[PDB]
């Protein structure tokens, strides 16, 4: 997308829409301590079932 | 016996991986709080990059 | 639990705030027809702010 749009030139729609997916990177550290936080409820639910 | 040996070093596994979970891994028992009571910064989580 | 949460969060959204400001004053008077500057406008949204 970054290169079409680059090559035909103009605002490019897809860009615009999602723009903040492109200019943001994602950041792992606010979830990992919750995943495994979370892990023992996990398993024990997924055991119930 | 042979289940409780291989039980072992699971536990041992999974101790080893949440030491290194979050937020910065560290001795985050009592180092985040520890962190913020005094007007300071984790000095791993200054060199996280 | 809580506070600290909150902490982090605040701090990742600070530190994406000054980035951009930073890579949006290398675009500044930049010459289009009659565009004159171009900026990245970051804001937070009030039912998250609360």
């Amino acid at each position: 997308r970054l290169i079409e749009a680059s090559l035909y030139g103009g605002i490019s729609s897809a860009i615009t829409r999602s723009l903040r997916d492109y200019l943001l990177p994602e950041n792992s550290g606010v979830r990992k301590a919750f995943q495994d936080m979370e892990a023992a409820l996990r398993e024990n639910r997924i055991t119930l079932e | 016996v042979e289940r409780d040996e291989v039980a072992a070093q699971k536990r041992e596994l999974e101790k080893q991986i949440e030491r290194l979970s979050q937020p910065s891994g560290a001795e985050d028992s009592r180092m985040i709080a520890l962190a913020e009571r005094f007007g300071g910064v984790l000095l791993s989580e200054i060199y996280d990059d | 639990s809580s506070k600290s949460v909150a902490n982090i969060i605040r701090k990742t959204i600070q530190r994406e705030q000054n980035r951009i400001r930073m890579l949006n004053q290398g675009l500044q008077a930049v010459s289009f027809g009659q565009v004159r500057g171009v900026r990245l406008n970051v804001n937070v949204r009030e039912s998250h702010a609360i």
